[PDB]
């Protein structure tokens, strides 16, 4: 599904 | 950082890797806070507790 990486 | 996990607990580090369901909240989530892989993420769907 739609992903995202946080930082 | 919190999620929409019942239990979100608050992944405290640089990097973190979330995930949106796709079973209609459209709410984001900690892939660790829903013991989900990364391969899980990309490749299928992901239907949260309470949208299954
Ligand atoms: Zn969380
Ligand atoms: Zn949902």
């Amino acid at each position: 599904a739609r992903t995202a990486q946080t930082a | 950082s919190v999620c929409a996990a019942q239990n979100c607990q608050r992944p405290c580090k640089d990097k973190v890797d979330w995930v949106q369901c796709d079973g209609g909240c459209d709410e984001w989530f900690h892939q660790v806070c829903v013991g989900v892989s990364p391969e899980m993420a990309e490749n299928e769907d992901y239907i949260c507790i309470n949208c299954a």
